[PDB]
RNA sequence: UUCCUUGAUGAUGUCAUACUUAUCCUGUCCCUUUUUUUUCC
């Protein structure tokens, strides 16, 4: 019901809400931001202009990636925009 | 246990379990008919049957 | 998982789990300038004659299926 | 290096625009370039030619003065030589040319 | 035959009931006895889920 | 002046397994003419029985004054069927002959 | 009734006449050319069914490429019988002349409805030249009524009585009769029962009124009646009774259920929940099943596609969602093959509904599949109401695949296209309405694709009148962007005058449509400032600004849009300049709009234009609306704020009078409105300070500080606000109730239950205690430590965010053991408390001095029996890890004992989290030559690798795969090997999905670690080149 | 040469109790707006 889009990593930078706001996407996590988001503008266009990459509310900042997923080099993949496997809006 | 297996090197032996059968290959009369044979002991040949 | 390649499941074959290791094998061969400079030195021809050859290898290695 | 991820071929068109880069197989991305308002160079979002199963041998800009730009995947097919259980796709493929197509305005990548 | 089959290993020994079970003996054979790698754990069979 | 659900057909509830299409007819009888009866005659439904009507209004006054009316020492159950759901047990069909005869006669 | 009252406030019915329907839903090659001669000929005997025989020839454009899958779509949609028979005599055909050179049923059912109710309508045509009460006949009858009942006759007397009944309804309705009671062992308890039956349900659950065994199938109908404890009955029930029916999916078979639901999904007096909740089924056991529902599949979407068009936002994507589930679920040619008769339905609901549902059909499986189908259609000549819906379809797929439809873009439009000129109009109309949806989400490209549609449509806007006519508009509108502005510009040039003279309709579609165009017109680059400064922008104030609109919701914003881009070009003091002078109009929407216009473009294009006279206007405004809140709405409020931290110090002289106001507010009005002129303050802080009006400084610091003892949350809470951004811009040794007099007013706060203060103060606590700190007396401190300890206790996440990083700063100004010690008092009895957030403060504590001191009290305390705390202090390592990164490299020995001892059992959740530590320390040490131990841990991991456990597993692929980085592949594959061809299932399961794991990073290193590999008969395995020996 | 009590599973049951995800407890309303074309210097 809730999985990633993977749909291929432009070069649009993430937006993240009030809420999302410290997490590390896939790591969940506060920990050591260091590197940057990026999603398709497909994922990320319109009224999704600093939509939250969770929730579906404005964007207030950028989400950080963690350096744990970094080593595992997970954050090259598909572009974590997370649909809910209804429609994306 | 209690479920019908043979060994085949032993007297065309019967064994009604395979954990026992398995401990057949340690045992004083499988290794004289091994080493008797000409074929010799312990952990190579651990999975004979015929 | 399944688009990306070389994944496998408990139903993998023998021969297939081997002829992927060997493309990837190549792959690696054609990049690592070195080794490839290795095997020309080695069997004498061209670096191209190699990455040509290599790439002829690519799709049979092993030979045919079963 | 990988067998799927790009960087190893490379190519660009005359005019610039564009960018294609590739692995050697499965994947071929291209990035478009403008420069910016200022003319310093600005770098597109990427694109996708994927086609399953495909050695790509070698790429190549292709000549067209501004138009939709082309360029060149050598390819050949694997697909065929794995399910002839006998070795004759072994023989008897060749390798397929293709000239792939970028197309800015529809802006996505055409065979 | 897990007989047969027993002839064509280096340490054959390595083969176990089970095994000739294999869909791929002619191949798990000269793996399982490779070099440095190490056995596969014994716990499964045993039906008791690993701790008591 | 009417709410859409209630429909010609009542489930009908609490009767006895003796009881009478006699005694059925006569009390149902009287807010209008009977279209039909089913009764549950099945090890299930033994006890419950449908009612329908030549008018809808008919049944209105009917789940009307019946509401919980008594016959025995027992209470009716008193309710407008539902519809749809499990029919097409049924196929539609039938059109053709019939609407060839109003094609017919009438010409029309 | 009262019982009406608080049950209406359960549920309630939100729909219109129109959708009401619903209740009436009863349950489910030039010879090429000459050859569609042929093929019309053939599939017209197997009558006239159109847009099949164009889904068959509209195979033909990838010339040569068609094939089996002919067969299979075409093979659905008529009996897969004749299929078959067809499609092999076609191949034969065109593989020849390329040398020399029930659904049946069901559609004739639809032409039948409509060939009667052409009888009945013609009847009263000529009968008016001369419904549900329609009488019925036995055949009718019995397929009603379930299954096993009798018919009766009581008597043909008795049926005589009833058949004197209407005409003795009458009479004897006009007759004698009384009814009369006499004043005077019973028995027959009726079993009404199990969680509970509303009366209404008694017609589904019904069987669930008998009380038997022994009856097979009923026996199964009589279990499935675990739905009413879905329906209704405790949170728990429906859960676990949930679960039960989920694995119970391939069991009973879709059959037997959707039978069951479909009833309730129906339900006339159906919930809100209810209903959510079966749908829940619907989708959860849509996981399951696959090839199974394709006999249901139609009688699925009668029930959901409403769903589609309802009120509730969350509805919709429920919906869509399973209506994707279904149709990939099913086949395509199942979801075609179904659904086409319900294009020419009368009903044009259910086109509409029909035309989303394919919307949403597509979205599963690409357009492409779908296309030759569409494209069929609108070439559908047998009637329009088809092509109608054919190009809503394309809408509703412009809309939800949106950004994505880029590719086909160029064929969609080459259907639709040939709707522009046609006949009807409608077909017309809601044509040109996709072009514009196509190129909103076309934005900006494709431009030429839509190219061969303008020509028409600038030609068209000329000749219109009515909703057509703006529609075009709609279009062009969203067109423009798309052009080059010197075409572009020509074209533009001709549109803004219709424009101009179409502001003034009364239509509201209208005034939406021209207002968005608007935006996008004058919306340019290549358009020129003072021309809309003259013709436009009077008219634009006068006839839109009014207060009809801004009533409405969307008018509301969209107008909002459109004057702040007005102002983008042709500057601010020219908008702004004419709307301020309705803040002071007295209706609220009205004021809450042009003050939230105002924000934003003093948020755009900067305060730095305005003059000064309309300054004086604007500040004396934005207090007048500010002055008057009918609610307490963040609109006014940061429409404010903007207004100010734009302004800047061309705001100085105005203060007196806001402070002044915001006192004045500040206390009286009863303490509703005063939570507002708080945070007014909150916002403003920053320019009470840089200005440097110090004075205001007393005022706020001191005269809030009074208010802290306000017993209303919502009031404190908004107060502490603004002392939190008061502090931030006054320093500590700078703040007027120096610090000394507030901390500790503070400190009894905490208790307060409320939400909104505890989120204001422990982030007051935290800022102060972090920055000044020394302030405080330690024993103080302690105090608020043994006070925070159950903050932990917030339902909400950022209390405990917060409160963390505050236990942390304190922690600091004290040191450590102390309160760590004091954190290690929560403890395994409980649970819920110390849940991990107190293990979190474990960690961060540990850093905050070197946790080269800590250890050794926490490892001790793994000694404690009690087991949860033990647990507890395994993830304490593990945040702990993942916070100190590199420095790792020493306690690491430490732990790793105590890591072999939790890994090794005594439950699942010592090896859980216990790995869990593994991993982060993997990571975090990497390349730094520990690795030998951690090779050691490897060992004890192991084994877990096989559960079912999720959480144990997942943590363990965790574990392996940060071990993966740290030891590196080879050793890892060395314990992979033996796994993979391991004869049992089980094992290969799960060696494959680590070997997976491993595989994908690192492939580009394993080459060296695959070992020698013998090669067989037909194969070679080795790989020769590596031994090439120079 | 003439002899004791016992262990264990697996399957089916809507009993019982601990627990796991920085899950969850606040976001959220926006293109459902659908009709036989029909708004007059």
């Amino acid at each position: 019901d809730l999985i990633f889009c993977r749909k291929q990593a432009g070069v649009a930078i993430g937006r993240l809400c009030e809420k999302c706001d410290g997490k590390c996407v896939i790591c969940d996590s506060y920990v050591r931001p260091c590197t940057l988001v990026r999603i398709c503008d497909e994922c990320n266009y319109g009224s999704y202009q600093g939509r939250c990459v969770i929730c579906g509310g404005p964007g207030v900042s950028d989400a950080y990636y963690c350096k744990e997923c970094t080593i595992q080099e997970k954050d090259r993949d598909g572009c974590p925009k997370i649909v809910n496997l209804g429609s994306s809006k | 246990l209690n479920i019908n297996y043979n060994c085949e090197i032993c007297g065309n032996y019967t064994y009604r379990g395979p954990k026992a059968f398995q401990r057949h290959f340690a045992e004083w009369r499988h290794a004289h008919g091994m080493r008797c044979l000409g074929i010799p002991n312990t952990a190579h040949f651990a999975n004979v049957t015929q | 998982q399944s688009k990306y390649i070389g994944t496998g499941h408990a139903d993998t074959t023998k021969w297939e789990w081997l002829v992927n290791q060997h493309r990837d094998s190549y792959c690696s061969y054609m990049g690592h300038f070195d080794l490839l400079n290795y095997f020309a030195i080695a069997e004498n021809e061209s670096k191209a004659r190699v990455r040509f050859n290599l790439m002829e290898k690519m799709l049979q290695p092993c030979g045919p299926p079963a | 290096c990988r067998r799927i991820v790009p960087g190893q071929f490379l190519a660009v068109d005359p005019k610039g625009r564009a960018v294609m880069i590739s692995a050697i197989e499965k994947q071929k991305l291209v990035y478009i370039l403008n420069r910016d308002a200022a003319a310093r160079l600005t770098i597109s979002s990427p694109l996708e030619a994927h086609k399953a199963n495909t050695l790509v041998y070698h790429v190549v800009g292709v000549d067209v003065g501004f138009e939709n730009p082309m360029f060149a995947c050598l390819e050949m097919d694997y697909e065929e030589a794995d399910n002839d259980p006998t070795g004759e796709a072994a023989a008897n493929t060749q390798q397929t040319l293709t000239f792939y197509e970028l197309d800015l305005g529809l802006n996505h990548v055409v065979r | 035959t897990v007989a047969e089959l027993k002839q064509l290993v280096a340490r054959p020994d390595v083969v176990e009931m089970h095994d000739v079970t294999a869909q791929d003996p002619k191949l798990l054979v000269h793996l399982k006895a490779t070099r440095n790698s190490v056995p596969v754990p014994r716990h499964w069979c045993f039906k008791r889920k690993y701790l008591q | 002046r009417l709410p859409p659900e209630v429909n010609r057909i009542l489930y009908i509830r609490n009767l006895p397994y003796k009881i009478t299409a006699e005694e059925m007819y006569d009390i149902f009888g009287k807010y209008g003419p009977i279209r039909q009866i089913r009764v549950g005659n099945t090890p299930e439904t033994r006890g419950t029985a449908y009612v329908v009507y030549e008018d809808i209004f008919d049944a209105k006054n009917a789940c009307d004054h019946l509401s919980g009316f008594n016959v025995c020492n027992r209470y009716l159950v008193v309710l407008y069927y539902n519809a749809n759901r499990a029919f097409q047990k049924m196929d539609t069909k039938k059109k053709e002959e019939q609407l060839k005869l109003l094609k017919e006669k009438y010409g029309i | 009734d009262p019982f009406a009252e608080h049950r209406p406030p359960k549920i309630a019915d939100r729909e219109d006449e129109y959708k009401k329907h619903r209740r009436t839903m009863i349950i489910s090659a030039e010879k090429a050319k000459a050859g569609e001669l042929k093929v019309v000929n053939g599939a017209a005997a197997s009558d006239q069914t159109p847009g099949a025989t164009p889904k068959k020839l509209s195979s033909w454009d990838q010339a040569e490429t068609p094939g089996h899958t002919p067969s299979l779509r075409w093979d659905e949609t008529p009996g897969r019988a004749k299929g078959s028979e067809t499609p092999g005599a076609t191949p034969g055909s065109k593989i020849w002349d390329p040398t020399p050179s029930e659904r049946d049923t069901p559609g004739h059912g639809s032409g039948w409805a409509e060939t009667p109710r052409t009888d009945r309508g013609g009847d009263s045509i000529g009968e008016t030249p001369t419904e549900r009460n329609r009488p019925l006949s036995d055949e009718e009858l019995d397929a009603m009524f379930p299954e096993g009942y009798k018919v009766l006759p009581p008597p043909a007397g008795y049926v005589p009585i009833r058949t004197p009944a209407r005409k003795l309804t009458a009479t004897p309705t006009p007759l004698g009769g009384m009814t009369g009671f006499h004043m005077q062992k019973s028995v027959n308890d009726q079993p009404s029962g199990l969680p509970f039956l509303k009366p209404d349900d008694i017609q589904y659950f019904d069987k669930l009124l008998v009380d038997v065994d022994e009856s097979e199938e009923q026996k199964e109908r009589k279990i499935m009646k675990l739905l009413l404890k879905i329906k209704n009955g405790t949170p728990p029930m429906r859960k676990a009774a949930l679960r039960q029916i989920t694995d119970k999916a391939r069991e009973f078979g879709a059959g037997p259920l959707f039978n069951q639901i479909l009833p309730l999904l129906m339900s006339p007096t159906l919930e809100d929940q209810e209903r959510h909740l079966l749908v829940k089924v619907i989708d959860r056991i849509l996981y399951k099943l696959d090839d199974l529902v394709r006999p249901y599949v139609h009688k699925i979407l009668v029930v959901i596609e409403p769903l589609l068009i309802d009120e509730d936002y969350y509805a919709r994507v429920e919906g869509r969602e399973i209506i994707s589930n279904l149709a990939k679920a099913a086949g395509l040619a199942t979801m075609i093959s179904t659904m086409r008769p319900d294009i020419d339905n009368m009903d044009e609901y259910v086109r509409n509904t029909t035309a989303r549902a394919f919307a949403v059909v597509a979205s599963a499986l690409g357009i492409p599949s779908l296309l030759p189908f569409l494209k069929a259609v609108c070439k559908s000549k047998k009637s329009w109401q088809a092509r109608h819906t054919g190009i809503k379809i394309v809408q509703q797929i412009a809309i939800l695949m949106g950004c994505a439809i880029l590719p086909h873009l160029r064929s969609l439009v080459e259907i639709i296209e040939h709707g522009l000129v046609d006949e009807q109009q409608k077909v017309r109309t809601i044509s040109a309405l996709a072009i514009a949806a196509l190129a909103e989400a076309a934005t900006p490209y494709g431009i030429e694709s839509f190219d061969s549609v303008l020509k028409p449509l600038w030609k068209g806007i000329r000749q219109h009148r009515g909703k057509g006519l703006a529609a075009f508009l709609k279009a062009i509108g969203y067109l423009i962007p798309l052009m080059d502005a010197e075409y572009a510009n020509y074209y533009t040039r001709e549109v803004m005058l219709i424009l101009i003279r179409e502001f003034q309709s009364p239509d509201e579609e209208m005034k939406k449509i021209v207002l968005k165009v608007v935006k996008q017109c004058c919306g340019t680059d290549g358009v020129e400032a003072n021309y809309i400064k003259t013709e436009i922008l009077p008219p634009f104030f006068k006839h839109f600004w009014q207060h009809r609109m801004a009533l409405d919701r969307r008018n509301y914003r969209q107008l909002v849009d459109t004057t702040v881009e007005l102002a983008n070009k042709v500057g601010a003091a020219e908008i702004i300049s004419r709307i301020v002078d309705d803040l002071k109009d007295e209706a609220e929407q009205y004021r809450k709009m042009v003050m939230e216009t105002i924000e934003k473009i003093m948020g755009n294009l900067g305060a730095a234009d305005i003059d000064h006279k309309l300054e004086e206007q604007l500040i004396d405004g934005i207090l007048y609306a500010f002055q008057e809140q009918t609610t307490e709405d963040s609109v006014m409020l940061n429409g404010f704020g903007t207004v100010v931290n734009a302004l800047g110090k061309r705001v100085k002289p105005y203060l007196p009078q806001i402070c002044g106001t915001v006192l004045w507010r500040l206390n009286n009005k009863s303490a509703k409105v005063r939570q507002q002129a708080a945070d007014l303050i909150s916002r403003t802080a920053v320019v009470m300070k840089t200005c440097q009006e110090e004075k205001l400084m007393g005022h706020l610091g001191v005269v809030l500080y009074e208010y802290l003892g306000e017993e209303y949350p919502e009031v404190l809470g908004s107060i502490l606000g603004a002392l939190k951004a008061i502090v931030n811009v006054i320093g500590m040794h700078k703040m007027t109730p120096p610090i000394k007099d507030l901390l500790p007013r503070l400190t009894p706060i905490l208790k307060n239950r409320h939400e909104k203060v505890q989120e204001n103060c422990i982030d007051l606590v935290g800022r102060i205690a972090d920055r000044g700190a020394e302030y405080v007396s330690a024993r103080e401190w302690m105090r608020i430590c043994f006070e925070l300890l159950e903050l932990l206790k917030a339902h909400k996440k950022a209390i405990r965010r917060a409160t963390v990083n505050t236990f942390g700063y304190i922690a600091k100004a004290i040191g450590p053991h102390d309160v760590l010690a004091t954190l290690l008092n929560n403890l395994k009895v409980q649970e819920r408390q110390n849940r991990v957030c107190t293990t979190v403060a474990i960690a961060i504590v540990a850093e905050t001095c070197s946790p080269f001191t800590v250890l050794p009290a926490l490892m001790n305390e793994y000694r404690v029996p009690e087991l949860n705390v033990q647990n507890g202090v395994l993830k304490s390592l593990s945040f702990l890890f993942e916070y100190i990164g590199e420095m790792g490299k020493d306690y690491i020995y430490a732990v790793t004992p105590l890591l072999e001892d939790a890994l090794m059992d005594r439950d699942l959740v010592h090896r859980q989290t216990a790995s869990a530590v593994v991993q982060h320390m993997s990571l975090g040490v990497y390349g730094f030559g520990c690795e030998d131990s951690l090779n050691h841990l490897l060992n004890y991991v192991w084994p877990n690798v096989f559960e079912t456990s999720p959480h144990v597993i997942q943590a363990v692929m965790g574990a392996l795969e940060g071990l993966r980085v740290a030891i590196g592949p080879c050793r890892m594959l060395q314990y992979c090997l033996q796994g993979l061809f391991h004869p049992a299932r089980k094992v290969r399961d799960v060696y494959w999905k680590i070997y997976n794991s491993i595989y994908i990073g690192s492939q580009d290193a394993l080459i060296a670690h695959y070992p020698r590999i013998y090669n067989d008969d037909k194969n070679t395995y080795i790989r020769y080149e590596l031994d090439y020996i120079l």
